[PDB]
């Protein structure tokens, strides 16, 4: 209230309101879901449009052949952060001939976001990210929030009404976690998870966005007629 | 951060005035009056000291009148310390011009650069303006004798006669009344002192509350001389015009 | 009143942030005291370890700045250590630049100047500390010089600092009134330490065990602090007196 | 007033309210502890299980510095990571210039000075963590706890977070009941118990235990995580005691 | 005096047909009168149906190829996965090379 | 390629009874080619006189520089700079350019207006002060000037005698140097009158 | 006061939201995308009849294959256009090809959030960016000061936008010819404009693959205006 | 460096510092520009609460930027010097690199760009000045008149006025200026300019300045009598 | 991090006062009285050494400082501010004068440099004005003896005699009665000692009074011989004993 | 430059 003027100010109960307001833009964001088995990891995102004459804002960005993410909240902030990830993955290849661990990607994003929560003049990032990838220790899903908190999960979801999907995934856990060697089944489960977050709307062909990465699949994105298979 | 404590010295009021310039001008209006009068054969600078104590060393003193080069001097109304900063800048600027062109700096050119410096403090940098108004008195071979004033806004204008500091309203009315174009220097000397005598907030004008300077062609043939009056010389010129 | 948050003048010509920095000086509730012998300078300070979980050996407000200079702080420990690290760096640099050991009084002046800057430049806060520097200077002999958040410093015959400082001060003034001299007329530093502890006991009206105190001694060519045992040895001798 | 709106401002009592507010963020966080032992140190922390979906064992919170130092913290997790990153640079540069690995007291002051630095200006915010850290150097074992103000001391045992009081009481008992010293493997078990006991004050969500240690004899003076049979064994010892 | 260049020998050759093109190079790598390797490839698949060799000073050759491969990667990232045409690759490589006009890559490049 | 002998020229200064003299030639050339016959090398700042030999561009630059510095000095100090003080200012200014110097051989001469003492000094290109009772020499014919001065000079000459002596030292030194000559000027300086005489000399 | 980069409690950037208000006060700009081209039309809105209206430049070339219309604080757009042109020409220098419309738009949008305490505030102008490229054909983009851009089949910006957008919603279909789209932009402009639409206070432009970006002269536009009244009268 | 964002947006979408800069222009002395068939005339009011002025040396209100282009203004006088200097430097730089003097549009666009830059740069306030820029492109005889303002927007005008009571004189010009028939000569155009100023000014004494610009660098300032004649001649046609 | 205070902390109020300068002068008002008197063959500057505790050794705290061998300074106001000004004043005498001209600056010019420093603390970003007024007494060959007062604003004035701080109003009146242009230096010392008793509460002796002169050259204080044109410092601090000698004949 |  008097303590929300900037990120460099704690409230008397030890809160950071600008960081909390940044978290709020994520909540207004269109829903997106992450989930993984032991062989693959999948992102599903509901794309949002301006009106019926407009495109449906992309929510999924490729970071490397083995890594990529989905976004919820401020899109330019996802562009900045995904671009940083591309560089970090890149640097790992050129210098060490090493594909960047998804866990390190997580740590690097956390530390980048954190700097903007402790210095005057900056501002926190206004976007949440779900990072998937396949590396030397298998499939991974991460959840990034602009407080700097990054968390590794079997599955999750973020954005408006993401609580529906996050509940569904919480029950479904024992099933989807063991969809190994079957891309299309893992995706189906992801599409069902996101459906628990729909209201007055359902998944159309230019509305749904899916991505998959895993053992012998480079991170690739499916849009348009390529997702009709799944509706 | 530190934004909390920033007065924002370089912004507009809703009326489109510069607060700090206005308030600086308000400060200057309580300063000792200084008068410049321009004749056909020279210029007078006269200024009233901020009210003396009997123990002040008055002869080795300078508060109002400063030499910029051999052909240009200024009279100050406002913060002395602020003025000295600007005076040394102006003195250096004069020398750069001479060094570059092997010719003494034209009066306006010097005046413009000083005024341009002041202007800058009102538009960028977030610093307070200089609380100073100058009367410039000088000679050059383009325009001859010239009087200018500049103020914290960095606006400058030229004059036949002008006052700055305290009671300029009364002083300007009196100069307007008695000034006339064909005037000699010695008449302008008298007008300057008579004007201060009537506008002063003191009981009576004495030698020890004044600074005085002339810029004449009154050396030898087609060249110019600055005379900064000694106390005894002011005491005499005060008698010579019957104010004491 | 934003003249209360940064180090600019108030209408009555005061610096509230400097004044409030002085109040932080007593936050720890410790009292310190320093006296000069013939050959030495002694500084003692109360040692209070509240929590049973603390490692008592790491709890100290006395610092060895150089081989010859010691410094005791009255104030919170983060500011105290900040000041000590700087003093150590300044004393080492001085030695390298000028080829001789930094004198106690010159270090005091230097730290005082640094403090003065924080009272004038807005972006730096004052440190909530009072620094008492002690040595046996090769030119000036036993020396005590003290710095505060205002950037003030001065040399002392003896001094005290803390909440119950005034008691200790007048106690010491009354001694020097009587003794008629500048210092503790004593040969060994062991007895000067004993004097220091003794007059601290009278002025504060409290007894001390070996773990209630903390002692630093400066002699010609070394400053050192005492162990719990050297202090116990010292408390024992005061009791047999 | 308004003294509490800007870091590095003294209030009229002589306090920096912004540091005090950072302490509230620390008190709000999960419980973490350290126990100093015969020839080393032990670190433990409670990881709240927000959901079934957190991959167990795979959100590691204890962090190593150099090869011989462990760090754990309660409060704002990213602030702690930032502090450890700086610690790693401080240790690297020490080792670079002086060859030997950084001594623990030396390391403690490096963090202390850096944290204290963030209470000097209004253009930065204090750290929202209390950090427990330590290890083994040429002079033996050291345990330290460091607060948002920059204040740190050496500890026999230390605790912070929501269960700090419960844990503190439990530590005080060990210090009294083991005055000749506690062994490394003893401390590992005790640490598990105390985290389970201090989990009382945070008990909506059940938790995951995480332990690490440096011991001159048990880990050769290097920081290692406790896993497998040793972790499960210490969990079991803790389970015994809350029943 | 330190000489930042060396010469790794070998030779390369490109021929273009109507609906195909070849880029060939020997696999020998040398310095002075010594053989470093009898099989060290210097012709590379760079993606988007472009092959590239940069022959002469191998260290410079490898650096350049690495930079171009990376250039192809970012071309996809920045222009919606668009295919990098051979004419566009060529022009991009000119800028890579000329960017070091005053400390050149000692290579003869063929794509 | 030696900047101190591209243009050529000389300066000499001498003390007498309550007077000083300073003289220079008027040649400015570009190696063998004589270009100007009017290039004076002596300047004054109030009552202090400065002669400068060496690279002509630096001679001009330094004159402009010391005019600048003495003008500001006068405005701030409210008095004319004295020779002892000016000598120090010359030294500071040259040494400030220690590793990229002005290729000059300056010479200062004048009478201190408080003490009445005659004063001369010479400098190397990087500021080293050479104060002397008797004479200072500078330029491409400095060897010759040293020879002429050391034999011709005697202490306490009257202004009109000093004039003859310094003139003969300059003239005969110039005539044994290919790069000096083409005219000459002599300043006779007394406590408050200064006479400037142009000498008639061989024009080859 | 309060930081320029501050979030509201709803999680929006105050300064970005306020710049969106400035854009609502701007003169109307409309674009329609067809398979035969993209039309861009704007309301000139001369503030006084003495001002020579042809000097009002709110439609602007970026490259031969990309055009731009603006609405809001139009002086803020100069540097955006300058950046766009440089980005387009530079790309052609580095790659010997035409730069994609989306890539161009993304480059301009990267400028948007580079403000703080970089520039001192967001831009107070929205852009309609229209072009053609071989990959994705004819395109229309709405570029906001938030850094966000949306592709549209048709879009209106400025004061008359909510009225005009509802109208474009009804009229747009996937088979509009270019000529139909030109008329439609003219029609919708006349509806939302204060003063009466003529060839001096509105302006038209298109970009086609074949002839690139062209701004229409007043003679050509006047005839499409005349053709539009005769279409409406006749039913 | 001093960094503060002084020109920022308010909740209604206004930039108050730019709008307040406009208020400073409104308070400034009146300036008017009228373009004939073959000339452009710049008229400027001078506020007459000032006698003892020295007009020889007092900064005139119309400034030559190059020998074929002039600039006048209303608003803060000190601010206007900065824009004029920058404009003058750019004029010479354009000649140096393009080997051609500036077009009036180009020079206007430059000045406008400077003004805009000061509305979204940290640590600076906007220029409290609007300008009228007039002249003829090189080797062209079609007259040009442009106006700029603090926000940075600029445009071309058949005739225009700025400063105090500019709405009164814009009112005048709007009913008295025929787009179809612009003042066919110098004499004609100067008159219309003086008439419009007489709506607002006072006496046409030492109150009005006029500067005429014809093609190929032909710029001349009228002096008192030459203007005075115009004043005299209009009031004698007024009693009707 | 770093100084983000690049804006002025001293600004004009609507009445035209510069608040921080006024408030700095108020801090000078609070300060202990100090004074200076100019004789025909010397200048005297004096002040009270008002000790903080009697355990403090107040010889270690010098309120009157040598700036050059012919120039001295004293102050009223905040001591720490004065200390760093003396440091800066000593250095600027070298860097901006002695290293250029090979001689020490004349009084007015050194004063001018100190004034510049104090003016900059009145306008530069992120600083407050100095909370002191200085009195600078000095001698130079072409100006003779002089006395200057420097205020927080950066303004300075030459005085025959004046006083600053606590009881300045009273002390200035006292000095108007006693001062004439024929005072020999010993007379000025005597008047200074009388003037100072009015404003001192407690002990009044050579241990509580600090007093220095600018007078004759002191060859015995030079430290070396053999350059006959170097004659020694005109600045001399009177000893505790020297003061007490003049207090018995008071 | 001279030497010593
Ligand atoms: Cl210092
Ligand atoms: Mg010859």
């Amino acid at each position: 209230n008097n303590y929300d003027g900037d990120t460099v100010t704690f409230s008397p109960t030890g809160r950071l309101f600008q960081v909390e307001y940044a978290l709020e833009a994520i909540k207004q964001g269109s829903v997106t879901v992450g989930l993984r088995s032991n062989t693959h990891a999948v992102l599903v995102a509901l794309k949002r449009n301006a009106d019926e004459l407009s495109s449906y804002q992309k929510k999924i960005i490729k970071c490397d052949e083995h890594m990529g993410l989905s976004l919820a909240g401020l899109a330019p902030d996802a562009r900045v952060l995904s671009n940083y990830l591309r560089q970090q993955c890149n640097y790992s290849s050129l210098v060490f001939n090493r594909k960047l661990a998804v866990e390190r990607a997580g740590h690097l994003l956390c530390d980048k976001a954190q700097k903007n929560t402790q210095s005057y003049g900056g501002r926190p990032y206004g976007v949440g990210l779900l990072i998937i990838g396949y590396d030397k220790s298998g499939a991974h899903l991460l959840e990034f929030q602009p407080s700097g908190n990054v968390t590794e999960l079997y599955g999750t979801a973020i954005g408006a009404r993401s609580q529906g999907a996050k509940t569904y995934l919480e029950r479904t856990l024992d099933t989807f976690i063991k969809i190994d060697g079957n891309p299309d089944e893992l995706i189906k489960a992801g599409v069902e998870a996101i459906s628990q977050s729909l209201r007055d709307e359902s998944l159309t062909v230019d509305n749904l966005s899916i991505a998959i990465v895993g053992k012998d699949t480079p991170f690739t994105i499916y849009d348009g007629e390529a997702v009709a298979k799944y509706i | 951060g530190s934004r909390r404590y920033d007065s924002r010295t370089t912004i507009f009021s809703p009326e489109g005035r510069l607060y700090q310039v206005e308030y600086a001008l308000e400060s200057i209006s309580h300063a000792g009056t200084a008068i410049g009068i321009m004749a056909s054969d020279g210029i007078v600078l006269a200024a009233e000291r901020k009210v003396t104590s009997t123990l002040l060393e008055q002869d080795t003193s300078t508060e109002k009148l400063y030499k910029l080069n051999d052909k240009i001097a200024v009279a100050v109304a406002g913060l002395t310390a602020d003025a000295e900063i600007l005076i040394n800048t102006a003195r250096i600027h004069a020398q750069n011009y001479l060094k570059t062109y092997n010719e003494d700096i034209p009066v306006e050119i010097l005046v413009r650069r000083l005024s341009d410096i002041k202007q800058g403090y009102t538009q960028h940098g977030g610093l307070r303006p200089f609380g100073v108004s100058f009367i410039y008195a000088g000679y050059d071979d383009r325009y001859g004798y010239q009087l200018y004033t500049s103020n914290p806004s960095g606006n400058y204008t030229g004059w036949k006669a002008i006052s700055v500091g305290a009671n300029t309203s009364a002083a300007q009315t009196l100069l307007q009344m008695d000034y006339k174009d064909d005037m000699k220097v010695d008449d302008a000397i008298e007008l300057a002192l008579k004007t201060l005598s009537k506008t002063t907030d003191s009981s009576a004008l004495t030698y020890d509350r004044l600074e005085f300077a002339t810029i004449r062609k009154g050396a030898n043939d087609g060249e110019v001389y600055q005379k900064i009056f000694k106390p005894q010389e002011i005491k005499d010129i005060l008698v010579k015009t019957g104010i004491t | 009143g934003y003249d209360r948050h940064i180090t600019i003048f108030s209408p009555e010509g005061r610096l509230y942030q400097v004044e409030y920095a002085f109040k932080a000086t007593n936050q720890t509730n410790i009292n310190s005291l320093a006296v000069r012998g013939k050959d030495c300078t002694v500084v003692i300070s109360q040692k209070k370890v509240p929590d049973k979980l603390l490692d008592p050996t790491t709890v100290s407000y006395i610092f060895c700045i150089s081989r010859t200079i010691g410094m005791v702080v009255n104030g919170p420990i983060p500011d105290a250590r900040n000041a000590a690290l700087r003093a150590k760096a300044e004393a080492a640099e001085f030695r390298y630049k000028y080829g001789y050991d930094m004198p106690c009084d010159v270090l005091a002046k230097r730290m005082a100047n640094l403090s003065q800057i924080y009272t004038q430049r807005a972006y730096m806060r004052p440190l909530g500390v009072i620094l008492t520097f002690v040595s046996v200077d090769e030119e000036l002999g036993p020396s005590i010089y003290k710095t505060d958040p205002a950037g003030y410093y001065v040399g002392y015959k003896a001094t005290a600092t803390g909440p119950k400082q005034q008691e200790i001060t007048t106690n010491l003034e009354n001694h020097f009134k009587k003794s008629k001299i500048d210092h503790i007329n004593e040969e060994s530093w062991e007895k000067v330490v004993e004097f220091a502890i003794t007059h601290m006991i009278d002025a504060l009206g409290t007894e001390f065990s070996k773990n209630d105190l903390e002692v630093g001694v400066a002699t010609k060519d070394k400053f050192f602090t005492l162990s719990a045992e050297n202090i116990e040895e010292r408390l024992v001798a005061i009791a047999e007196q | 007033t308004g003294y509490d709106l800007s870091n590095s401002v003294f209030s009229p009592d002589g306090r920096n309210f912004q540091v005090e507010y950072a302490v509230k963020a620390v008190e709000n966080g999960t419980t973490s502890i350290g126990i100093k032992c015969n020839d080393g140190v032990v670190f433990a922390v409670e990881k709240l299980i927000t959901s079934k979906l957190l991959v167990p064992q795979k959100n590691v919170k204890i962090q190593v510095v150099d090869r011989h130092i462990g760090c754990v913290y309660s409060g704002l997790i990213p602030d702690g990571r930032h502090l450890v990153n700086r610690g790693r640079e401080e240790a690297a540069s020490f080792k670079k210039l002086y060859k030997t690995p950084i001594p623990i007291p030396a390391f403690a002051d490096r963090l202390g000075q850096y944290v204290q630095a963030h209470t000097l200006y209004n253009s930065v915010r204090p750290f929202g963590v209390s950090t427990i850290f330590g290890g083994v150097d040429k002079n033996g074992a050291h345990l330290y706890m460091l607060e948002p103000s920059g204040s740190y001391w050496g500890y026999k045992g230390a605790a912070t977070g929501k269960g700090r009081q419960s844990a503190k009481a439990e530590l005080e008992k060990l210090v009294d009941h083991h005055p000749e010293g506690l062994s490394a493997r003893e401390a590992v078990k005790q640490a598990a118990k105390i985290i389970y006991l201090a989990h009382e004050d945070n008990k909506e969500k059940d938790f995951e235990l995480e332990i690490s240690w440096c011991s001159l004899s048990e880990t050769n003076g290097l920081h290692k995580f406790v896993k497998g049979d040793l972790l499960q064994e210490a969990i079991d010892f803790a389970q015994k005691e809350i029943n | 005096q330190f000489n930042p260049y060396g010469d790794n020998g070998g030779t390369i050759l490109g021929i273009a047909g109507e609906d195909f093109a070849v880029l060939a190079g020997d696999t020998r790598n040398i310095t002075d009168y010594s053989i470093n390797s009898r099989y060290e490839p210097k012709v590379f698949d760079c993606g988007d149906n472009i092959v590239m060799s940069a022959n002469g000073f191998a260290a410079d050759g490898d650096a350049l190829v690495k930079r171009f491969k990376n250039s192809v990667k970012w071309y996809h990232f920045d222009h919606n996965d668009k295919k990098l045409s051979i004419n566009s690759a060529a022009r991009n490589i000119q800028h890579l090379l000329y960017g070091k006009r005053f400390f050149p890559y000692y290579v003869h490049t063929i794509i | 390629s030696d900047p101190s002998s591209i243009n050529g020229g000389i300066v000499v200064a001498m003390t007498g009874k309550d007077c000083v003299a300073i003289a220079c030639d008027l040649r400015l050339g570009s190696q063998s080619l004589g270009v100007s016959n009017k290039f004076e090398k002596i300047f004054h700042y109030g009552h202090v006189f400065l002669g400068i030999t060496g690279l002509a561009t630096d001679v001009t630059t330094l004159n402009e520089m010391f005019r600048y510095k003495t003008n500001l000095y006068k405005l701030k100090e409210e008095r004319a700079i004295e020779p002892e003080t000016f000598t120090q200012l010359v030294s500071s200014s040259l040494y400030e350019r220690r590793f990229g110097p002005y290729f000059v051989g300056p010479v200062v001469a004048g009478i201190n207006s408080k003490s009445g003492k005659p004063f001369i000094a010479g400098f190397d290109l990087i500021g080293c002060i050479d104060e002397a009772k008797d004479f200072i020499v500078s330029g491409t014919a400095s060897d010759q000037l040293f020879g002429m001065c050391e034999s011709l000079y005697e202490p306490n000459l009257e202004p009109e005698d000093l004039f003859e002596t310094i003139s003969q030292a300059l003239l005969n030194a110039a005539d044994r140097d290919a790069l000096s000559g083409w005219g000459a000027v002599v300043y006779i300086i007394k406590k408050d009158e200064v006479v400037k005489r142009y000498l008639k000399m061989r024009q080859d | 006061d309060r930081g320029v980069s501050t979030f509201s409690p709803e999680g929006r950037l105050f300064q970005v939201e306020y710049s969106l208000e400035a854009i609502k006060l701007g003169s109307t700009a409309i674009g329609i995308a067809t398979k035969e081209g993209v039309v861009l039309g704007v309301e000139k809105r001369a503030t006084s009849p003495l001002l020579e209206s042809d000097s009002i430049e709110k439609i602007v070339e970026i490259d031969r294959h990309i055009g731009c219309a603006m609405s809001g604080l139009t002086a803020d757009a100069r540097s955006m256009i300058e950046h766009a042109r440089t980005a387009a020409v530079t790309h052609n220098l580095y790659y010997d090809e035409d730069i994609n419309v989306e890539s161009l738009t993304q480059s301009v949008c990267d400028l948007a959030l580079r403000f703080g305490e970089l520039m001192s505030r967001p831009f107070g102008v929205a852009l309609l960016i229209a072009g053609h490229d071989a990959d994705d054909g004819y395109q229309l983009f709405h570029a906001e000061p938030s850094g966000t851009f949306y592709r549209y089949n048709a879009k209106a910006i400025g004061s008359g936008s909510e009225g005009a957008q509802a109208e474009l919603l009804n009229e747009w279909h996937s088979s509009l010819t270019l000529k139909e789209a030109e008329l439609l932009v003219l029609k919708i402009l006349k509806q939302v404009m204060e003063e009466k639409l003529d060839e001096n206070n509105a302006q038209l432009s298109c970009i086609t693959k074949q002839d690139g970006f062209k701004i229409y002269d007043n003679e050509k536009t006047a005839e499409l205006i005349k053709e539009l009244k005769e279409k409406e009268a006749a039913e | 460096g001093y960094d503060r964002a002084l020109s920022i947006f308010s909740p209604d979408g206004h930039i108050f510092q730019v709008e307040y800069a406009l208020e400073a222009v409104k308070r400034g002395t009146c300036a008017v520009g009228v373009k004939g068939k073959n000339c452009v005339v710049l008229g400027c009011e001078r506020r007459s609460t000032l006698k003892l002025q020295d007009t020889r040396i007092t900064p005139s209100k119309v400034s030559k930027i190059d020998s074929h282009v002039v600039l006048s203004f209303s608003g803060l006088n000190a601010d206007s010097r900065i824009l004029i200097e920058k404009a003058r430097v750019e004029a010479q730089s354009h000649r140096l690199t393009l080997e051609d003097p500036v077009t009036v549009e180009y020079l206007t666009r430059y000045v406008a760009g400077v003004q805009q830059r000061y509305t979204q740069s940290g640590g600076v306030r906007p220029f409290g000045v609007s300008t009228l820029i007039a002249g003829f492109d090189p080797r062209d005889d079609e007259p040009k008149l442009y106006q700029t303002e603090p926000s940075g927007i600029y445009s071309s005008w058949s005739a225009q006025t700025i400063g105090r009571n500019s709405k009164t004189v814009r009112e005048f010009l709007e009913k008295n200026y025929d787009r179809k028939e612009p003042p066919a000569t110098v004499e004609e155009c100067v008159k219309l300019t003086v008439r419009s100023l007489l709506e607002v000014v006072q006496t046409g004494a030492k109150n009005i300045e006029i500067t005429v610009v014809k093609p190929d660098s032909d710029i001349v300032a009228l002096s008192s009598e030459e203007i005075n004649q115009y004043v005299t001649q209009i009031e004698q046609e007024k009693q009707e | 991090m770093t100084d983000r205070y690049s804006f002025s902390l001293t600004t004009f109020s609507p009445s035209g006062k510069l608040g921080q300068i006024d408030y700095a002068l108020t801090a000078v008002k609070q300060g202990v009285t100090s004074l200076g008197i100019k004789a025909t063959n010397g200048v005297v500057i004096a002040t009270e050494k008002k000790s903080s505790s009697p355990l403090a050794m107040s010889e270690t705290l010098s309120k009157v400082s040598l700036l050059t061998p012919d120039i001295g300074a004293v102050y009223s106001g905040m001591g720490p501010d004065y200390r760093v000004l003396v440091d800066k004043s000593r250095k600027v005498a070298h860097t901006s004068y002695k290293r250029i001209y090979g001689e020490y600056p004349p009084t007015k010019l050194l004063v001018s440099e100190v004034a510049k420093i104090m003016q900059e603390a009145t306008q530069s970003g992120g600083v407050r004005p100095f909370g002191v007024s200085l009195l600078i007494a000095g001698h130079d060959e072409f100006n003779g003896f002089s006395l200057y007062q420097v205020d927080p604003s950066g303004s300075y004035f030459p005085w025959k005699a004046t006083a600053i701080g606590k009881g300045s109003v009273a002390a200035k009146t006292f000095l108007e009665k006693r001062w004439n242009d024929e005072l020999e230096l010993e007379d000025a010392i005597h008047i200074a000692l009388l003037t100072l008793k009015e404003s001192v509460e407690g002990e009044f002796n050579g241990d509580t009074i600090e007093l220095a002169i600018i007078g004759d050259e002191n060859p015995d204080l030079l430290g070396y011989t053999g350059i006959p044109t170097d004659k020694g410092p005109r600045f001399r601090k009177l000893t505790s004993q020297e003061i007490n000698d003049r207090l018995e004949a008071l | 430059a001279p030497a010593x």
